[PDB]
RNA sequence: GACCGAUAGUGAACCAGUACCGUGAGGGAAAGGUGAAAAGCACCCCGGAAGGGGAGUGAAAGAGAUCCUGAAACCGUGUGCCUACAAGUAGUCAGAGCCCGUUAACGGGUGAUGGCGUGCCUUUUGUAGAAUGAACCGGCGAGUUACGAUCUCGUGCAAGGUU
RNA sequence: UAUCCUUGGGAGUCAGACUGCGAGUGAUAAGAUCCGUAGUCGAAAGGGAAACAGCCCAGACCGCCAGCUAAGGUCCCAAAG
RNA sequence: AACAGUGGUAGGAGAGCGUUCUAAGGGCUGUGAAGCCAGACCGGAAGGACUGGUGGAGCGCUUAGAAGUGAGAAUGCCGGU
RNA sequence: ACUCGGUGAAAUUAUAGUACCUGUGAAGAUGCAGGUUACCCGCGACAGGACGGAAAGA
């Protein structure tokens, strides 16, 4: 198992599990990888300085989304500010492919 | 994805002998330990701690002049019922009471603070009936 | 001596708690099988 | 209005303070604030203006192939069902607008019952039957009647 | 099962509910003794009630007396009478006579 | 121009404002008569 | 022309009536107070929302002081061991779960450590 | 009739200048809807009756006489989850356990515990206040029109333009 | 560095409050007394000062269970010696 | 595309959502219209669909036009509770 | 008055799961901060608070 650094983010992935990413552009069905692995857990470990050198997490892409919407709303008392908004944040639903090389 | 913990807590025993220590010094600890803030699994709503026996409560000590001018208050409900009595009174006659107080107010107030609480058994002498528990021996960090 | 507020709900169904009748106490008529009040009477019973 | 309502004069209270009149805006009895008011709403134009916008309708038809010129419509019998025939001869289906020299009345008796169909003559063309109609019969000498006045 | 009613019955709701209370979930002979030894004003009412759902289910639906047990009783609000000026002897002012809607439902066990 | 499909010339033809409809238009509860002024 | 008006006001109030749904009593009832507290809880879930990410990350200093304890550093001479090695991107929320799934992850405290002399 | 459609439109769609109020001059309401057709429930059963349950008529009887549709406040019956050591503008974020299974969606219900958190409106330099208003629900309830003045935009024609 | 001039249309506003500097003022230290002069609130949420319109840091387009700091802090409540 | 920006009361400016009616084109609907009830759907907001129940005869889409044009506060008025 | 059977209103009412103390605060804190107490629900009394009304100085 890795960590990887993908949305200004940190995750730990192992093979075969399924996660979700920040936009990640890419389109259904394309493989994904990833460079920045710190650190490859397991039976041997590779603490890697910044990160570990030759190290690269394959993935495969499933679907575009987005998350469920959330209803921003906000107001000031006593002095009739109302604001409301909506928001639906985009993802990217992922599967962990070979942790290494 | 971090682990909060339920019905997964383990808990331990352990004495921790107050002979030449101060009130507040020990206290600290004793409270973190009741707190469980040294155990990786800490989560701040499940309470995952463990259970702390404390000895030789009638030897605890009190640095400067605190064993004459330290006075332990309390309102019962009365409009103006304040009664007290000293900490030489306090440690001579109710030692267990005392070391409570000062580890009560250390811990947090809620229904989890008194949960907490509960966890805690304090003994003068040198002997305590909780053998069947096995407890262990812990030394203060500090 | 004036209500400040108005009662909510649960508060009306809470103090109307003890606000219930008791099943009465009923014997059998020896002759007859008619239900009367105990100690009460029915020889026609 | 809240003074054109019947009553409301005295100021409804008394006692044993008095504010306001029944027939205020606000109450169920009545008052209306500003609501309708009889007006007309008729304006004019440049007369210019509308000679410009009936020759432009009539060109714009001319040009999505909407006109027919009829060398001269004229009904020996003022029967219904002879319009009808002469209309299904010119594949006319639809919405049309028929315009005559002066106004010959069998033409005029004929088509009025039929559903879709409006008869005027020369001097009687004006936009909204012109554009609402989807097809323009006119007989030659309309033509030419039509032209010379504009 | 079987169902009476009996809609506008000059009675206060509330008033009522307190017998029904005591009479739901009985068998159907035992809670007749129970409205006969109560000494309220809306035992005769729901007694009449309880009558007339044991005789339908006997007449119409051919189950036995025995074997029956009350499944469902409750009270409900009816059309309320206002009468404005009890000034008649009282001094109060728009009295409201309440109504109710007594409903009892029996079935076998 | 057919009766369905008809347009004014862009820019004659402008909404009123209606004044006093909500306090998300601007011109709300003080109808932009503002305070007493 | 003269224009009613109920169904646009009966839908209205209807959706926030249905927006307070599990409310205290008459705050899931009446259109006036439940409107209240529906603003109220817009409010609030923008604050919490705020909140939150201040929250995990005090938990997380919180569980990595303590492993770290268990080693012998405390939470600031760890923080300061690992970024004197670079090794420090590793987070504090996967430090904190190589905290409570793998304490073999001392192995960082070990690098701290020697950075540390 | 780019007029209203039963709180509207006449005060009055209904035995309305009626009922009511006042000594009198005078003031002045509320109240529309079975069904295509009464075919408007023979007969049986409980009940003094009222009212029900069957049977029957009917497309419909949950269309049975204030009988089209029938919302909200308000009042009840049953049940899934929680609740008798707990201090609260009642939610919000974190969160086990239990119960479900959807417009399949990083699902629905309830929530033991932890953090944060002094209603809405008006007014004022400033409000959580011992400033003000609202018992709750529903309906109705406020920047228009005419004639002048002026400015911008559009269209037509232009030294001319218009009745 | 990107503002400022003219013309035209539309306005709102006319009891402001507190804090710090001065040393104009009892020119001195003032307090006064106003005078200036700056800031904040009004119209400004967030962190700190236990709580706190006007003090200190700092100006919220919206999401994230990412990182670095400001004032202020690191025995426990309560994050960190 | 590259930068820069997006707190806000009085107030100024801009873009839109809904309601009734009218005109033109297109349609729905007794194999079930409007209205009412429920739902875990869609849009940046005002809002809009789709399924199921009830209802038992009318309604909506596109482009224009006209307004008795949108309610939580008036010790508002009327009704119900 | 109280218990039982019958009948049955009014002023008031932003919602409310509505402790106490010491402070803070635009007038006086239940609802702000810190602490201390307190199993759930009633019935009868008291008049302390009642931001109840009377009052009235002024």
């Amino acid at each position: 198992y890795a960590i990887i650094k993908t949305g200004g983010k940190q995750i730990k992935v192992e093979e075969g599990q399924t996660v979700y990413i920040e936009k990640l552009a890419a389109e259904a069905g394309e493989t994904v990888t990833f460079e920045d692995v710190l650190f490859v857990g397991g039976d041997n470990v590779k603490v890697g300085n910044p990160t570990v050198e030759g190290a690269t997490v394959t993935a495969k892409v499933e679907k575009q989304g987005r998350a469920k919407k959330i209803t921003v709303f906000r107001y000031k008392p006593k002095k009739n500010v109302h604001k409301k908004q909506g928001h639906r944040q985009p993802y990217t639903k992922v599967t962990i492919e070979k942790i290494n090389a | 994805t971090p682990m909060a913990n339920a019905s997964t807590i383990e808990r331990k025993w352990l004495v921790v002998d107050a002979a030449g220590k101060t009130l507040g010094r020990l206290s600290s600890e004793v409270a973190a330990i009741l707190r469980g803030k040294h155990k990786p699994t800490y989560t701040p709503h499940v309470d995952t701690g463990d259970h702390v026996i404390i000895i030789n409560a009638e030897k605890i000590e009190l640095t400067g002049k605190k064993l004459t001018d330290k006075i332990y208050y309390r309102h019962t409900q009365h409009p103006g019922g304040l009664k007290s009595r000293t900490a030489l009174e306090m440690r001579t006659n109710y030692p267990e009471k005392m070391l409570e107080l000062a580890i009560k107010g250390m811990l947090p107030k809620g229904s989890l603070g008194r949960q907490m609480f509960k966890k805690l058994n304090v003994y003068r002498g040198s002997e305590h009936p909780h053998e069947a528990q096995k407890p262990e021996v812990y030394e203060l960090r500090g | 001596a004036v209500p400040f507020r108005r009662t909510s709900k649960m508060k009306k169904r809470l103090r109307r708690t003890h606000f219930k009748l008791n099943v009465p106490g009923m014997t059998e008529c020896p002759s007859c099988g008619e239900m009367k009040l105990s100690h009460r009477v029915c020889k026609a019973c | 209005n809240r003074s054109e309502v019947r009553g409301g004069g005295r100021k409804p209270w008394r006692q044993k303070a008095r504010q306001g009149s029944i027939r205020s805006p606000q109450w169920r009895g009545g008052g209306v604030v500003f609501g309708p008011t009889p007006r007309s709403y008729s304006y004019k134009l440049p007369k210019k203006v509308r000679r410009l916008a009936i020759k432009s309708v009539l060109s714009s038809k001319v040009i999505d192939n909407n006109i027919i010129v009829l060398e001269d419509l004229t009904l020996d019998t003022a029967k219904t069902k002879e319009m009808a025939a002469i209309l299904k001869g010119l594949s006319v289906e639809k919405k049309a607008l028929i315009v005559t020299a002066d106004a010959n009345e069998a033409v005029a008796l004929s088509a009025r019952n039929i559903p879709g169909v409006t008869v005027v003559e020369a001097n009687g063309i004006n936009v909204l039957d012109v554009v609402n109609h989807e097809k323009l019969l006119i007989t030659k000498a309309a033509v030419e009647k039509v032209e010379e006045v504009l | 099962q079987a169902k009476a009613v009996a809609r506008t019955v000059r009675i206060a709701p509330r008033k009522a509910r307190l017998v029904m209370d005591l009479i739901r979930g009985k068998q159907v002979g035992e809670a007749v003794s129970i409205l006969n030894l109560t000494p309220r004003a809306a035992s005769p009412i729901i007694e009449k009630v309880l009558k007339s759902a044991i005789a339908n289910a006997e007449h119409n639906y051919e189950m036995d007396a025995n074997n029956l047990v009350i499944s469902q009783a409750f009270v409900d609000e009816g059309p309320t009478l206002k009468r404005f000026r009890p000034r008649a002897m009282g001094r109060a002012s728009q009295i409201n006579k309440r109504t109710s809607h007594i409903t009892i439902v029996v079935s076998e066990k | 121009m057919k009766l369905h499909e008809l347009k004014p010339s862009e820019g004659s033809r402008k909404t009123r404002n209606r004044v006093g409809r909500g306090i998300g238009s601007g011109n709300g509860k003080t109808a932009g008569k503002g305070h007493k002024g | 022309p003269r224009v009613k008006g109920g169904t646009v006001t009966r839908k209205r109030r209807k959706k926030v009536l249905k927006l307070a749904k599990g409310y205290f009593g008459s705050k899931h009832t009446l259109y006036k107070v439940a409107n209240q507290q529906v603003m109220k809880s817009g409010n609030y879930a923008f604050r919490d929302r705020r909140q939150k990410k201040r929250d995990f990350r005090k938990l997380w200093i919180t569980r990595i002081n303590a492993a770290a304890r268990m080693n012998g550093l405390s939470y600031s001479r760890l923080m300061h061991g690992l970024k004197l090695s670079g090794i420090e991107v590793n987070r504090k929320m996967l430090a904190d779960l190589a905290v409570n799934d793998l304490t073999a992850f001392n192995q960082l405290a070990d690098a701290a450590k020697a950075q540390l002399n």
